[PDB]
DNA sequence: CAGTCCCTGTTCGGGCGCCT
DNA sequence: AGGCGCCCGAACAGGGACTG
């Protein structure tokens, strides 16, 4: 008889299947020889058993290797077994940001010993754990066993790992409701507002809690520690900030170069403010090898600098206080570039943030701040679970003018204007209504599928005319182009008819960019005009003079 | 001690797997609060990592309601649950639910708790409340009895609700009762008066039988549908003459006799748009035609039972929301409008979200089924706040549009 | 009809960053 | 091996207008 620690988790098997049956692979030879005395030390813990008969069962070894180590840690691949098994409910849903804590008086980290060995494996489930690896080389052919509690690297073991300590930590949570406990992995860090002598009180008194359940704590735990290191971070009950960033000054810039360096600049984006990866990843475009040459763009480098001196002194984040306003501001930067910073006290970050992204064809200032909002929505109630009140550089009319006119639903919460210039502006709008006295263009295009060959051209009230050969061209393009042409012909005033819904479309969504340089043109033509009225008639009807440059380009 | 009804995934697919979203922490408390008495009252129960299923949970008010209700996203397990529901146990749709002067809608939800779920099923109940910035894990619960807002709860409890409402039909046989999920739609051509008694009278008998119920009314006999119309001009400009073609043409997808061609020949030269050119009597007369197969109804619009609903919405500005419900093109079972509903002029989403309650809930009174909405917002805009204006027990189902305004022409 | 194209938006898959 | 983020490209959907 072995003995019985704490409460077990029911496990299946993919309905329809069974344990598996493996041939060995290679693992190196040196260490493979402190094993073969191991598995006699589990014996007598619980750890192991075996039987002879009972198993159709065999494993193979792959592993992975960790850095800061004073001694070896071992693995076993159950691959097979793996598969065959059943799926579980994750329990690591992503981890907290530190900017989202609450500032804690006293913090202390206790780290679980034997953590994954000191929980009971299903008793019903132990069967299918039979494994084989190498003796020192090898001479007999070997022997095996079965496990009785979680294997490393078997599918379950974080998952049921993560759940029995929560279930036992439980108990003491609502005893004292006022401590405040996270796990990671086999690692707890508790902390309280008590005073620091009265705090360690509730660490050992914790620390009992565990064992009368058969898990470790010992004192290598810090007190005096604190800064602790956490998968990059570093943290002080009163403040935290990124581990320090090693920015490569390298002379030899391969893509994979760039690749690690924008990296580093979008994670040091969390906390230092200001930083533009924008044109360092455009070397990026069309690359087909990773390990390719490529030079540095005077953009790239001047933006690249700028970053620099933004690393150059340090920076910290505060943590949040529940009691006190959420404040996210935003700043335009330029090349549909943003940057924002989320405080609650002036010039105290909790973090910052960049939003580069460019969504679709051809956009606008207004467009991309309101998905940059929505962004800093989203990830606010991740951390903080609350919206932030927003400082906007955009004119409370700009805005207005935009939402109520745009055909789509879109929203800015709770928000108020900060003038800090650039300010987001509309840059030309279009009338509701015809212009008296504005000469009118009736404008056409067409291609032929065949040839790629078209032309694009207009005709107007006052009799004028014009029609342009195009060469390699679409239909699309061809309208998008007598538009074009009828804005340049054109006084400040004009009323152009189109008979392009695809233009039309385009336009009236009012872009101030584009990844088409064509409608980049008729943009800026947009811009310089005082008055454009843009209108819409179905094709060959035998409308206006509609039909007449219909004609024209369809000649 | 009372038996259970077995219930069955339908063949090939799995449990809901769906991921939770963030939640608020006005939202995760009332949450915590709602489910620890609901595990107190062995309603739901806490679950382990050997129940890999997750169905999203939120909470919401009522409209006019200052209490938080808890809400269950089934939608991906209501369609892995369906053939049990719609081809084992049918609900007659009263066809005159939609002519009472009025309909009240009562939450008979609580009355599902009742009842003991099949052992079987549980495991597909499974839902997590998260925490704020990852902090706890999350509490992970499964349904010991009938969940709110599934598809086979309201069918389960089918037997034991038209039992308790028997008494009641009996004495009122001229009283309208449908049940949608959980909800009950209760009308009557009665003076509101005493139709807000006989209400009370149904509050009493389900209030006996052991139920609880947190105006209401909805006037079906008053609901209008908003035809096309042409302007009434006094003069016309090439433009307006070119906005009417325009439209017309369009017009002409669902009625074939509107004809464009006395009216088009008025625009021949190339003029100015807002040169003021006379109507002919020719395209006069073809005006006032069309005018006239725009009074119509449709050649053979009808509704099929097996075909789903589609509806559109348009946004018109200045807080005007347009409206069609389908099931083919351009025949449409309904069109609408709608106007200063609350948001109007300070948040599209909130007035969005308005509309898809109000057009869900009239399609559950006429054809007792919702929709499958296309929306005209972006996802990531639509998924980040719906859930604040949301008032409802159901979810319908949605997608999302991209229609820059030529269709903007179902309100002038 | 189709069947084709042209264009645009989304969604997925890969490379890094941070980590197990 | 997977989680969370970014930027990029290539794939895939689907909506109109032209080919006939
Ligand atoms: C790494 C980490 C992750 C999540 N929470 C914490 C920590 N560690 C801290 O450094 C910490 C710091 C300040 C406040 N809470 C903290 N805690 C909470 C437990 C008191």
């Amino acid at each position: 008889v072995p003995i019985s620690p704490i409460e077990t988790v029911p496990v299946k098997l993919k309905p329809g299947m069974d344990g598996p049956k493996v041939k060995q692979w290679p693992l190196t030879e040196e260490k493979i020889k402190a094993l073969v005395e191991i598995c006699t030390e589990m014996e007598k813990e619980g750890k192991i058993s075996k039987i002879g008969p009972e198993n159709p069962y065999n494993t193979p070894v792959f592993a992975i290797k960790k850095k800061d180590s004073t001694k070896w840690r071992k693995l076993v691949d159950f691959r097979e077994l793996n598969k065959r098994t059943q799926d579980f409910w994750e329990v690591q849903l992503g981890i907290p940001h530190p900017a989202g804590l609450k500032k804690k008086k006293s913090v202390t980290v206790l780290d679980v010993g034997d953590a994954y060995f000191s929980v009971p494996l299903d008793e019903d489930f132990r069967k299918y754990t039979a494994f084989t690896i190498p003796s020192i080389n090898n001479e007999t052919p070997g022997i095996r066993y079965q496990y009785n509690v979680l294997p490393q690297g078997w599918k379950g073991s974080p998952a049921i790992f993560q759940s029995s300590m929560t279930k036992i930590l439980e108990p003491f949570k609502k005893q004292n409701p006022d401590i405040v406990i996270y796990q990671y992995m086999d690692d707890l860090y508790v902390g309280s507002d008590l005073e620091i002598g009265q705090h360690r009180t509730k660490i050992e008194e914790l620390r009992q809690h565990l064992l009368r359940w058969g898990l470790t704590t010992p004192d290598k735990k810090h007190q005096k520690e604190p800064p602790f290191l956490w998968m990059g971070y570093e943290l002080h009950p009163d403040k935290w900030t990124v581990q320090p960033i090693v920015l490569p000054e390298k002379d030899s810039w391969t893509v994979n170069d760039i690749c690690k360096l924008v990296g580093k600049l979008n994670w040091a984006s969390q906390i230092y403010p200001g930083i533009k990866v924008r044109q360092l990843s455009k070397l990026l475009r069309g690359t087909k090898a990773l390990t390719e040459v490529i030079p540095l763009t005077e953009e790239a480098e001047l933006e690249l600098a700028e970053n620099r001196e933004i690393l150059k002194e340090p920076v910290h984040g505060v943590y949040y206080d529940p009691s006190k306003d959420l404040i996210a501001e935003i700043q335009k930067q330029g090349q549909g570039q943003w940057t924002y910073q989320i405080y609650q006290e002036p010039f105290k970050n909790l973090k910052t943030g960049k939003y580069a992204r460019m969504r679709g064809a051809h956009t606008n200032d207004v467009k991309q701040l309101t998905e940059a909002v929505q962004k800093i929505t989203t990830e606010s109630i991740v951390i903080w679970g609350k919206t932030p009140k927003f400082k906007l550089p955009i004119q409370k009319e700009t805005w207005e003018t935009w939402w109520t006119e745009y055909w789509q639903a879109t929203w800015i919460p709770e928000w108020e204007f900060v003038n800090t210039p650039p300010l987001v502006k509309l840059w030309y709008q279009l009338e509701k209504e015809p212009i008296v006295g504005a000469e009118t263009f009736y404008v056409d295009g067409a291609a032929n599928r065949e040839t790629k060959l078209g032309k694009a051209g207009y005709v107007t009230n006052k009799g004028r005319q014009k029609v342009v050969p195009l060469t390699n061209t679409t239909n699309q393009k061809t309208e998008l182009q007598a538009i074009y042409l009828a804005l340049q012909d054109s006084g400040l005033e004009v009323n152009i008819v189109t008979n392009s819904q695809y233009a039309l479309g385009i336009i009236q969504a009012q872009p101030d960019k584009s990844e088409s340089e064509l409608v980049n043109q008729i943009i800026e033509q947009l811009i310089k005009k005082e008055k454009v009225y843009l209108a819409w008639v179905p094709a060959h009807k035998g409308i206006g003079g509609n039909e007449q440059v219909d004609k024209l380009v369809s000649a | 001690p009372i038996e259970t009804v077995p219930v069955k995934l339908k063949p090939g697919m799995d449990g809901p797997k769906v991921k939770q979203w963030p939640l608020t922490e006005e939202k995760i408390k009332a949450l915590v609060e709602i489910c620890t008495e609901m595990e107190k009252e062995g309603k739901i129960s806490k679950i382990g990592p050997e129940n890999p299923y997750n169905t999203p949970v939120f909470a919401i008010k009522k409209k006019d309601s200052t209490k938080w209700r808890k809400l269950v996203d089934f939608r991906e397990l209501n369609k892995r649950t369906q053939d049990f529901w719609e081809v084992q146990l049918g609900i007659p749709h009263p066809a005159g639910l939609k002519k009472k002067k009025s309909v009240t809608v009562l939450d008979v939800g609580d009355a599902y708790f009742s009842v003991p779920l099949d052992e079987d099923f549980r495991k597909y109940t499974a839902f997590t409340i998260p925490s704020i910035n990852n902090e706890t894990p999350g509490i992970r619960y499964q349904y010991n009895v009938l969940p709110q807002g599934w598809k086979g709860s309201p069918a389960i409890f089918q037997s034991s609700m038209t039992k308790i409402l028997e008494p009641f039909k009996k004495q009122n046989p001229d009283i309208v009762i449908y049940q949608y999920m959980d909800d009950l739609y209760v009308g009557s051509d009665l003076e509101i008066g005493q139709h807000r008694t006989k209400i009370e009278e149904l509050r009493q008998h389900l209030l006996r039988w052991g139920l609880t119920t947190p105006g209401y009314e909805l006037h079906p006999d008053k609901w209008t549908v908003q035809p096309i119309v042409l302007p009434e001009k006094d003069s016309w400009t090439v433009n307006d003459i070119q906005k009417l073609v325009g439209k017309l043409n369009w017009a002409s997808q669902i009625y074939p006799g509107i004809k464009v061609r006395q009216l088009s020949k008025l625009l021949r030269g190339t003029k100015a748009l807002t040169e003021v050119i006379p109507l002919t009597e020719e395209a006069e007369l073809e005006l006032a035609e069309n005018r006239e197969i725009l009074k119509e109804p449709v050649h053979g619009v009808y509704y099929d039972p097996s075909k789903d609903l589609i509806a559109e919405i348009q946004k018109q500005g200045q807080g005007q929301w347009t409206y069609q419900i389908y099931q083919e093109p351009f025949k449409n079972l309904k069109t609408g409008k709608y106007a200063r509903m609350r948001g109007a002029h300070t948040n599209d989403v909130k007035q969005l979200t308005e509309a898809v309650q109000k057009i869900t809930t009239e399609s559950i009174v006429i054809w007792g089924k919702t929709p499958k909405f296309k929306l005209p917002i972006q996802k990531e805009t639509w998924e980040t706040w719906w859930t604040e204006y949301w008032q409802a027990t159901w979810i319908p189902e949605w997608e999302f549009v991209n229609t820059p305004p030529l269709v903007k022409l179902w309100y002038q």
